[PDB]
């Protein structure tokens, strides 16, 4: 609720809506070691890992989204070699949990959750046990906070979506699927490239197409750059095609080996 | 397992607070928050004083995480501004840089209180800028939760001469009666009551509800001594307060029969038919849902009456209040 209607003055908008060409140029560092296809498959993988961690810790979906953005922001500018994403993922959940005012997740509870989730739900990728201890998290939290420039408050599409479907009066029919499609967009770069309300409208449009609801009169009445929504929709449609062709469980061990590992000191 | 080149590159580039700023033995305040220092840039491309806060504890605390999160988004001339955040990796201490406020209402009032044994252009200006700062926060669903003179800073000599700056660092003098009757949650109304108490203190130089589990008997007794015991008609949902039966056990309306805010403010030489009093009464309403909002308060005709409020609270005069002593 805090800072609800401040997006156009917020640090999210002014600093963390990035240019796509700036983003891809920084990614060319990692693309020496990985394919474009393989880098996207890492994003999807670590999106699932962060989701799994938040579920294990009984955290709310907005806390999970914030953590996913922190993760995305870090590696948007920095290499996969710089800090291990296995360390960064639970660190992002730990930092987000404080910001969103649920509480300081206990040291034991975090490290057990990180151990348990990878052992249970990601043993196909990670054969060895979760090696990091709580001192590694607390160090990583300092690096994460620094790079984000202390920008902790993050706006998500779940609020504007809710407002849009209430305006339609189609909450029961459309909200479940549309909300579900908002979750999927965190697999993509969309949240670094567009304001949350624009993503929300794109998700709502796909939910309408899927359930064969007509809303052209509703959509035409909005005062938004409609061509920019068709960009977001095209990303959402392309996403579900990659999903189909991507077998996470058969591929990710080999992709994770192709990641550039960190240089230890001399 | 962290990359060495990445580690040394950041460590090289990372601005350290000890290198950038001179603050050795300039400790302006200690408290729950931590330690605050009056600082100056060593590499002298700046000669303004800066307030420099080292946070109590180690690491990114829960308290520390909220302060950083909120202040990093907030921007308004009557709310304190965060300039920079230093993360000191060695000791894991967090430093927060703010602009330096020379004065505050705790010292300003105490100075006038000492002068017995407060200009009304200044009072109106003070109140207006407080209401402007809170309206900004309340609009963004940010509550203060602990408004009092010491948290109302005022800038000294410089380009922001005499501008109020709302800040946030065991007395129940500015706490609203619903909290004393065990209200579960903080509210915008709770902030407005505290502003009413401050405005009463600015006019009289005396804390209107001076005194000394959620329940506090003697603090309630003081409120009723000044305000009078509230009628059922005045505050209907008082019955729904968790400590209502305890109130009825300990207190009797009859005790406070000759008591009113009118009668109190007459004793401290403030006319009850002035625009200043009628606004004060609207701020100091017992029922939280009968208090005017900060936006409504700014729209009061009190601020159209002569003298008009000014950006410089001091109105271009020489400032008689002494600078901050070091600790
Ligand atoms: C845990 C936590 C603590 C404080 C804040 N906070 N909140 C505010 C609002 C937005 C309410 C005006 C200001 C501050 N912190 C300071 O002003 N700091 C400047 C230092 N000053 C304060 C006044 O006393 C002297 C030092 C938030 C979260």
């Amino acid at each position: 609720k805090a800072m609800a209607g401040n997006f156009w003055q917020s640090s999210h908008y002014l600093q963390w809506i990035l240019d796509k060409q700036d983003l891809l140029k920084e990614r060319q560092k990692d693309l020496k070691f990985l394919s474009e296809e393989e880098y996207w498959k890492l994003q999807i993988f670590f999106t699932n890992v962060i989701q799994a961690l938040g579920e294990h810790l009984k955290l709310r979906q907005q806390v999970i989204a914030t953590a996913t953005v922190y993760f995305k922001r870090f590696y948007a500018r920095y290499s996969l070699k710089s800090i291990d994403p296995v360390l960064m993922a639970p660190t992002c959940v730990f930092l987000a949990s404080k910001v969103e005012e649920f509480g300081v997740v206990s040291n034991t509870r975090l490290i057990a959750a990180a151990t348990s989730v990878l052992k249970t739900r990601f043993s196909y990728a990670f054969p060895k046990e979760f090696p990091y201890r709580m001192n590694h998290i607390l160090e990583c939290e300092f690096y994460l906070l620094e790079l984000m420039d202390c920008c902790l408050i993050v706006y998500h599409p779940y609020r504007p979506l809710l407002q849009y479907v209430q305006d339609m009066g189609q909450e029961d029919m459309l909200l479940p699927l549309a909300w579900r499609i908002v979750n999927d967009t965190y697999r993509t770069d969309l949240c670094l490239l567009y304001p949350p309300f624009m993503i929300a409208l794109a998700c709502l449009h796909v939910a309408c197409v899927v359930q064969q609801k007509d809303a052209r009169q509703w959509f035409a009445e909005l005062s938004v750059d409609m061509e920019k929504i068709l960009e977001i929709i095209r990303v959402i449609l392309k996403l579900y095609e990659q999903w189909k062709n991507f077998d996470e469980r058969k591929e990710m061990a080999t992709i994770l080996s192709k990641m550039p590992k960190p240089k230890p000191p001399p | 397992k962290m990359d060495y080149d990445f580690k040394v590159k950041l460590s090289s580039e990372r601005e350290r607070v000890e290198d950038l700023f001179e603050y050795e033995g300039c400790k302006v305040g200690r408290g729950t928050y931590g330690h605050v220092y009056k600082a100056k840039r060593k590499d002298g491309k700046d000669d303004k004083d800066y307030a420099l806060k080292q946070i109590e504890g180690t690491g990114i605390s829960m308290s520390a995480c909220r302060e950083i999160a909120l202040l990093r988004e907030l921007k308004h001339p009557n709310v304190i501004s965060l300039q920079k955040v230093f993360l000191s990796h060695a000791d894991r201490k967090v430093w927060l840089l703010f602009d330096y406020a020379e004065h505050d209402l705790w010292h300003i009032i105490k100075f006038h209180r000492a002068s017995k044994a407060l200009p009304r252009g200044m009072v109106k200006s003070l109140l207006y800028q407080i209401l402007d700062g809170i309206h900004y926060l309340h609009a963004n669903w940010v509550l203060h939760r602990d408004l009092k003179p010491a948290n109302i800073l005022v800038m000294g000599e410089g380009p922001e001469r005499g501008r109020v700056k709302i800040a946030d660092m065991v007395t129940f003098w500015y706490r609203a009666p619903e909290l004393l009757l065990g209200a579960r949650h903080y509210t915008k109304a709770i902030d407005i009551w505290a502003i009413g108490c401050i405005f009463a203190e600015l006019l009289t130089s005396e804390p209107i509800f001076h005194c000394r589990n959620p329940y506090h008997h003697d603090q309630l007794d003081r409120i009723f001594n000044v305000m009078g015991f509230p009628a059922d008609k005045d505050w209907e949902d008082i019955k729904k307060m968790p400590e209502h039966s305890t109130l009825m056990k300990d207190f009797r309306r009859n005790t406070y029969t000759n008591c009113s805010l009118i009668k109190y403010m007459e004793k401290h030489k403030v006319k009850p038919d002035s625009k200043a009093f009628h606004l004060l009464q609207k701020l100091l309403t017992m029922d939280p849902i009968k208090r005017i909002t900060s936006e409504q308060a700014m729209q009061d005709p009190y601020f159209l009456e002569d003298p008009l409020p000014t950006s410089d609270v001091f109105a271009g005069c020489q400032i008689p209040y002494p600078k901050r002593e070091f600790l």
